């Protein structure tokens, strides 16, 4: 929070479908299951993790690209819910400012 | 249905060159980055059970039929969708008023032109002259 | 207002037996309204709450894009009101054609005005034939459709199941 | 006004089957409804005589100091109408997270829409699942509270006369 | 109950030294300036037969037991205070819901989760989770 008192819980989920197993209770084939799985993992492979399927051993390249995604998020979005103004970057001044109001009227 | 267009995203992620051809070393380089290490026997045994064509490159229609396969949807979804199937003969997604004069021709229970337009305008919501699928179960619903 | 509606009141059959008040009573609940080119008065299945006079100008009644009345001058559309007593939706758009001035009338006013006038009433339910019925439905079939239709039938339990019930329903209806 | 909705119109699949006219009769009652961050809807205990679609921006749903539910782009609150038939108060505040557009509609207008349109009825009621019903209590516990419970309950018929008569009270409830 | 704060000024007035310490001296000079004349032996009589302390010298604590004496309040005003006193275990004037749960568990008669909010709400008008003395008898009255 602006108080520092957790209130929400974030969850963020992906796909590891295609990169653990196939298990099936019933199905037309393995590769019906293969192919269902491959329809699942989706954003991972499909989408993100495109210059892996190329080359080999991508198992854990490719779940520490996903993984270090919300890693990297783990440091970036700590948003804490708080009803704060909106900022701009450093090194770029406000237009209705103070300073910049004196700047303007000198 | 209507994500077979909407697998065609993963089926250009299948193959490596993109060329609607399946091969056996790309899919064997796609598993060997999913994590899993298979030999090339048992992928030429699974090229063999899953292709039509079976020649080492298989087609994105050659898996619709595996898609189909895979498919096996609830009991009354097939219902109305066989149902749209035989109801509407060119399957273009409505059911114009002629369409619904040959298949009463085809049911044998023929009816006047006033009926089978008051069976269209109960069933269109919208008022296009043709009925929808969402139309057609709301009416199929009670 | 009776001047101003006096295109509706000297044109009319059904005004032609007009009482002096009752006159004021309906003037006072016209409303002229001009409409342009394309600019349609009725949509597909809105209210038709107010039957309109064409005093001016020419219309077309649309239905499944087809063209089915044309109004000129001095035709009275809309929906019968004091035989229906109650509200429909329109069966066809009512585009217009060139800029023409109708005089509408709501159904509540107008009900209003019948329901006090009482020797009018009758008066107006003989005399006024409505130029075209916004409620009813005018079945039809397109010559286009009819001739792939013979094409068709040129070249030409387990679904009728899910299919029979409705056409039962339909029986029923 | 069907531009002015159109942002409800093509997004929610309870209006993509709705008609032409049943569209314009829809849209010449919603109100587009701007709120600011921290400016709330709903108080507790508020009448719910609007269901509102949040075109944009996003909404908190505080019932008893906490966040119950948050709607975003493209989300229904408000109260079923059409199958409740009663004005009920609401539960919950709804407060304003960012600069957020809404679309309400008064329940009186969507139930003369929705009892004139009668075939446009139940396709709203099958395909508009509410995001939030503000109508009904979600009961729970308070984590801090059930942790202070758990405290108390390790540290631990003259009165029950005047309290047992209420509980039975509750037990008839 | 809620004047004991309220008689505070009036305690102050007692001492003339306001010490917390009700002097023989300083009541002989309130009563004589009350305009009757007593012994300074009755006042020591009414001294030993009021101070729980007994010492010459009494507190504003030491006089709320002489307080609840005189308090004696009516049949259905104690009855619902002392309902509120075994029904609230904190006495801080209002009903947690976590309170009701706990002298549902001592009642006997358990109710559910549900239940208990429902008494609650039932119970409460303002709508802030506890109920007042009034929102109590709102309540016990019918």
């Amino acid at each position: 929070n602006e108080q520092d008192k957790v209130v929400l819980f974030l969850c963020t989920f992906s796909d590891i479908t295609a990169f653990k197993q196939p298990i099936e209770d019933d199905s037309c084939k393995g590769w019906g299951k293969f192919a269902r799985l491959t329809r699942a993992l989706t954003s991972s492979r499909g989408v993100l993790q495109q210059l892996a399927p190329s080359v080999q051993k991508g198992e854990n390249v490719h779940k520490h690209s996903r993984l270090a995604e919300v890693l990297q998020l783990g440091s970036d979005i700590l948003p804490q819910y708080k009803q704060e103004a909106p900022k701009t970057p450093p090194h770029i001044i406000l237009h209705y400012c103070v300073f910049k109001t004196t700047w303007d009227w000198i | 249905e209507e994500q077979i267009a909407e697998f065609k995203e993963a089926f250009s992620l299948f193959d490596k060159d993109g060329d609607g051809t399946i091969t056996t070393k790309e899919l064997g380089t796609v598993m060997r980055s999913l994590g899993q290490n298979p030999t090339e026997a048992e992928l030429q045994d699974m090229i063999n059970e899953v292709d039509a064509d079976g020649n080492g490159t298989i087609d994105f229609p050659e898996f619709l039929t595996m898609m189909a396969r895979k498919m096996k949807d609830t009991d009354s979804e097939e219902e109305i969708r066989e149902a749209f199937r035989v109801f509407d003969k060119d399957g273009n997604g409505y059911i114009s008023a002629a369409e619904l004069r040959h298949v009463m021709t085809n049911l044998g229970e023929k009816l006047t032109d006033e009926e089978v337009d008051e069976m269209i305008r109960e069933a269109d919501i919208d008022g296009d002259g043709q009925v929808n699928y969402e139309e057609f179960v709301q009416m199929m619903t009670a | 207002c009776v001047h101003l509606n006096r295109k509706v009141f000297k044109e009319h059959p059904a005004f032609r037996l007009a009482s002096d008040g009752c006159l004021r009573a309906l003037a006072m609940e016209f409303q002229t309204v001009h409409c342009a080119p394309g600019d349609l008065i009725y949509h597909a299945g809105e209210s038709v709450d107010s039957l309109c006079f064409v005093v001016s100008g020419s219309l077309e009644v649309i239905q499944d894009d087809e063209v089915v009345a044309i109004l000129g001058k001095g035709d009275v559309f809309g929906d019968v009101f004091w035989k229906e007593a109650t509200l429909a939706q329109s069966c066809a758009n009512v585009r217009a054609l060139t800029y023409c001035d109708l005089h509408v009338i709501k159904r509540d006013a107008l009900q209003k005005v019948l329901e006090f006038y009482t020797a009018f009433s009758h008066s107006f339910s003989r005399n006024l034939i409505l130029t075209y019925n916004l409620r009813k439905r005018i079945v039809f079939r397109k010559i286009s459709d009819v001739k792939r239709e013979e094409e068709e039938r040129m070249k030409r339990l387990p679904p009728d199941h899910p299919v029979r019930r409705l056409f039962q329903r339909f029986r029923q209806q």
